[PDB]
């Protein structure tokens, strides 16, 4: 119903456009003003897409179709050191961001090495809390092959590495190894696009799975209702105060202090505790909301 | 011949005959619905089933080549039995699959729909419904076709004796409503054609916003200034402030007034069920006859407001008496008691307050105390609009001007520092200003927006003490005078537009 | 050796072949220990001297956040005879995001008169100890000459609530910082943090 896109335009007369979006029933998921241009991730009903395109072309704006602007991705790097973090890992994260997703760098405590690499249970659960996980591996076939125990999560997976083709029982994208320069060559860009296509395919499949038994309320409108009701969400200092997942939300407020308030939020005629699973998150003691399906 | 009209059928061939009884303000739009198309289209990215053990839902995800097989060979897979349920998961069939069988084998996933050919012979291709995560086990180019999620228990419980019999897809059906818009009367009706003429509006909200909506719909017609796929809006009063919040769901046929922003005062009617908004004050609902709102894209729509607007300010005292007694409201007089006395103020002035309190205090004025003015709307559009907004003539028939400062010949009125924004110099004097001229100082001077009038004439200063370049003439006092000289500071005088 | 999770920013970078960070953005490192403040997302600040300090701290085992200032270039409006070219400033949300960290590391440039007043305006709203990483040799007293709280040279009338806890010289903008500078910064952070 609500297809999510990105509007890129100027700040002049942007308030009138926001008023129009409110009038037609859309939601402004994201807003950022750089100097004189504003980027807005907006979720509006499908029957108003052409109307919004006409409105955007009136303000000399630009509509960018974001195929991943409803999910949060766990980019898993073996460590946050100079080998992986300041290059490749950021390129993967920023390319994911370029298509609307909300990434989270996951630097494993013991992810480096060949036979000394291990993944903890807490890291496993933290990765599982996301929608899809992207692994940024090295550039040796033997090292990657002797490292399959790292990619043991019941989440859609895309593994990236140096060698062009791997023989692991997962999706693999080659020519994205451990590097030290910014990814700007044509081959590297093509490999990034291939990784984007793989994650897009997995996300669309999962979207069909969810569409078989739709949730009682969409995550985006649930986030809007929480923002309207809860008055502490504008005091959050995190990058994304409320993250829109595929079938839920992540509220970046303390669980011990605000879970009772979150649960006792009335949407429609239901109480939130009766339609969603509110639980504490392994992510800095935040609140994780998982929506129930109409079957229950 | 025999056509169905509203709820009581008519027979008249021309539109005039059938809409004669239906009350309708001329000039409004007329909506005609022909019928329903009910187109049935199925693409079935997700496929259903009718097994002996139940019904699951499959869904094709990976294109490859086996989905092209499935597209029409699933009906060839109809009425096929389970072949095996061994460690190679549950497979059905078995029917011919001519897709080239490659010894190269690709990894599959838990509960994934697969069309693998078990035995590398085209004729024995199995509908292998994978249950467990299978690594390299099978053949074929890429047997991956879809994913089983819905009805997983059905596929798990499925035994060798059980068959899939009929392969359902989803049976997805769409609906199209035929519609045409018109405003002709002399046309021929064929048969069983449905006509809608007006809509009924039920008002229940905060008093000021509801009064704003009633003022919009005082004439029974709602202009369609903006149209989208979700609402139609009216822009007659787009610069009038309201401070009321009624943030509940903007359901189908909900009437809201925007209370903040560039479009404060616009009246919306929603054709789609949307979420609540803090910037929209719901003033009521449209009960029946929604289709005229649903199908109209421009023009006028005849609207009936169930609570009549009980604001009698341009009327005489006897009219207010009879109208309020016909509504069963206790009444009392404050000012002039004469039956022909013009009402000037009523307490409470809002229809909702009157209905909830069941009493009105009506104040009349002396015939000679009412100031008669004429407003130059064509000469100074922006200034006349500002004057109407500040004096209240946009909503009622009698406006109030408050004396702000006074000296001899000059009487200056109060300003509204909310409507005096675009006060560009509009109608500036060219010769000496004559007596009894109403003027507003434009943005040039420091005291922008102050209205004033003087009872004499001078060739240098306008009615507000500013030079001619800083005053724009908006109107003049036409009939009643010699009351501006006997009104103290702070007292309100009442005006009536005579055009 | 413990897991380190970063809250990546919600907005993308500067075009296709450009930088990965964006101006006026914040990336929380969950457990708030150190925040690295970059004046801009440009090549003069980002990934050449700043992400290097970031990965040095993250290698030392200390979680790090990186904040790119909305307006980090120029001199504050309170500088003598006002500012010129551009105006430096700190937003209240930026100050709140900084103030939840144990320590701050901020990268400054070449001109001394610019650095002193920029640090004064920065510490007018930041109340945690900060480390100044600049190129020019600046003495840990010229900040006190204009009123800044300083560990070694206190002012009589302090105009800031933040303490300049260490000054490290020899880090050039847009150039890879050698391992010696990273080691010095890490040692200062470790000895002035816990």
């Amino acid at each position: 119903m609500y297809q999510i896109i990105r509007y890129e335009g100027g700040v002049y007369k942007n308030n009138i456009l926001k008023e129009w979006i409110e009038d037609v029933g859309g939601f402004i998921i994201q807003e950022h003003v750089m100097q004189l241009d504003v980027y807005m991730t907006i979720a509006i009903p499908q029957n108003e897409i052409e109307n919004f395109k006409e409105e955007a072309k009136k303000y000399k704006g630009k509509i960018v179709e974001t195929p991943l602007a409803g999910i949060e991705i766990a980019i898993v790097s073996p460590s946050l050191s100079r080998h992986h973090l300041p290059h490749i890992a950021c390129d993967v994260s920023e390319y994911v961001r370029k298509f609307g997703a909300k990434p989270n760098m996951i630097g494993l405590a013991h992810g480096a090495g060949k036979n000394i690499s291990e993944i903890r249970e807490k890291e496993k659960r933290l990765i599982q809390e996301h929608d899809i996980a992207i692994y940024v591996m090295g550039n040796f076939e033997s090292c990657i092959l002797d490292k399959t125990h790292l990619f043991k999560v019941d989440i859609p997976l895309v593994v990236t590495g140096g060698p062009e083709t791997l023989d692991i029982p997962y999706t693999y994208v080659g020519n994205l190894g451990r590097r030290a320069q910014r990814l700007r060559k044509g081959e590297e860009i093509r490999a990034l696009r291939q990784m984007i296509d793989e994650v897009t395919k997995k996300i669309n499949d999962k979207r069909m799975e969810l569409s078989y038994d739709p949730p009682i309320i969409p995550p985006v409108v649930l986030k809007d209702e929480i923002e309207k009701r809860i008055d502490e969400v504008r005091g959050i200092l995190a990058p994304m105060p409320i993250v829109t997942q595929l079938d839920g939300l992540r509220i970046k407020m303390d669980y011990d202090r605000n879970h009772e308030e979150i649960e006792n939020v009335k949407i429609g005629k239901y109480l939130l505790k009766d339609i969603a699973y509110v639980t504490r998150s392994e992510m800095k003691n935040y609140i994780l909301i998982k929506l129930k399906s109409t079957s229950e | 011949m025999n056509v169905l009209v509203n709820n009581n059928p008519k027979s008249g061939k021309t539109l005039e005959d059938v809409i004669k009884d239906e009350y309708y303000i001329p000039g409004s739009n007329i909506v005609i619905i022909k019928g329903t198309a009910t187109v049935i289209k199925e693409e079935t990215k997700k496929y259903l089933i009718k097994t002996t053990k139940g019904s699951f839902v499959v869904g094709i995800t990976e294109e490859n080549e086996t989905v092209d097989f499935w597209n029409k060979n699933y009906k060839s897979f109809e009425d096929k039995s389970l072949i095996w349920k061994s460690i190679s998961d549950v497979s059905f069939g078995s029917i011919e699959i001519p897709l080239p069988v490659s010894s190269v084998k690709q990894n599959f996933k838990k509960w994934d729909v697969v069309l693998s050919v078990s035995g590398l012979d085209t004729s024995e291709g199995n509908l292998i419904f994978v249950q467990r995560d299978v690594l390299e086990l099978y053949g074929l180019e890429n047997p991956k076709i879809g994913i089983l999620i819905g009805g997983k228990r059905v596929l798990k419980t499925l035994t060798a004796d059980d068959r899939i019999i009929s392969i359902e897809q989803m049976r997805e059906s769409k609906e199209n409503i035929d519609y045409e818009i018109t405003t002709n009367l002399n046309k021929e009706i064929q048969d069983t054609w449905k006509i809608y003429t007006y809509c009924k509006a039920e008002f229940d909200g905060p008093p000021q916003s509801t009064e704003h909506a009633l003022a919009i719909l005082e004439n029974g017609t709602l202009e369609i200034s903006e149209n989208t796929n979700t609402y139609v809006a009216d822009c007659r009063l787009q610069t009038l402030f309201i401070d009321e919040e009624n943030p509940e769901d903007r359901d189908r046929g909900t009437i809201t007034v925007r209370n903040i922003g560039n479009g404060v005062g616009k009246v919306y009617i929603y054709q789609e069920s949307r979420a609540s908004s803090l910037s929209h004050t719901v003033v009521g609902k449209v009960t029946d006859g929604i289709e005229i709102v649903d199908f109209s894209n421009s023009g006028h729509i005849t609207v009936k407001t169930n609570p009549e607007r009980l604001s009698v300010i341009g009327k005489t005292q006897k009219d207010a008496k009879i109208l309020f007694e016909k509504h069963g409201i206790t009444l009392k007089m404050e000012g002039n008691i004469d039956e022909d006395a013009i009402i000037v103020e009523q307490v409470p002035e809002y229809t909702m307050d009157i209905l909830k309190s069941k009493e009105v205090t009506t104040k009349g004025i002396e015939p000679e105390k009412l100031l008669y003015v004429e407003i130059y709307d064509k000469d100074a559009p922006t200034t006349s609009w500002y004057f109407r907004k500040v004096t209240g003539l946009t909503t009622k028939r009698i406006g109030t001007l408050k004396i702000y400062f006074k000296h001899d010949d000059i009487s200056m009125f109060e300003r509204d520092w909310d409507y005096s924004k675009g006060l560009l110099p509009e109608n500036t004097p060219e010769k000496s200003i004559d007596s009894g001229i109403i003027a507003v100082t434009n943005m040039v001077k420091k005291y922008k927006g102050y209205i004033g009038v003087r009872t004499s004439s001078n060739d240098k200063y306008g009615p507000t003490g500013e030079t001619f370049e800083g005053t724009n003439i908006v109107g003049k006092v036409v009939k009643n005078s010699e009351i501006l000289k006997s009104v103290k500071q702070g007292e309100n005088i009442y005006i009536l537009e005579v055009n | 050796r413990k897991e380190q999770i970063v809250d990546c920013r919600a907005v993308m970078g500067l075009g296709e072949g450009g930088g990965l960070a964006q101006r006026g953005t914040f990336a929380e490192g969950l457990r708030n220990d150190v925040v690295v403040v970059a004046m801009s997302p440009g090549r003069r600040h980002i990934t050449k001297p700043v992400c290097e300090i970031t990965y040095g701290i993250r290698e030392a085992g200390i979680q790090t956040s990186v904040l790119v200032l909305d307006a980090g270039g120029g001199i504050p409006s309170d500088a003598p005879q006002g500012s010129l070219g551009s105006t430096f400033g700190l937003k209240p949300e930026e100050a709140k995001q900084v103030n939840r960290h144990k320590l701050c590391v901020i990268h400054f440039g070449n001109v001394k008169s610019h650095i002193i007043y920029k640090a004064r305006l920065f510490l007018k709203y930041v109340d945690i100890p900060t480390i100044i990483v600049c190129q020019t040799p600046v003495d840990m007293e010229d900040f006190a000459a204009i009123g800044i709280k300083t560990k070694n040279v206190m002012p009589l009338e302090s105009k800031t609530e933040g303490k300049i806890v260490e000054i490290i010289t020899g880090v050039i903008r847009g150039e890879s910082a050698p391992q010696k500078k990273i080691d010095e910064i890490i040692e200062s952070i470790k000895k002035h943090l816990g």
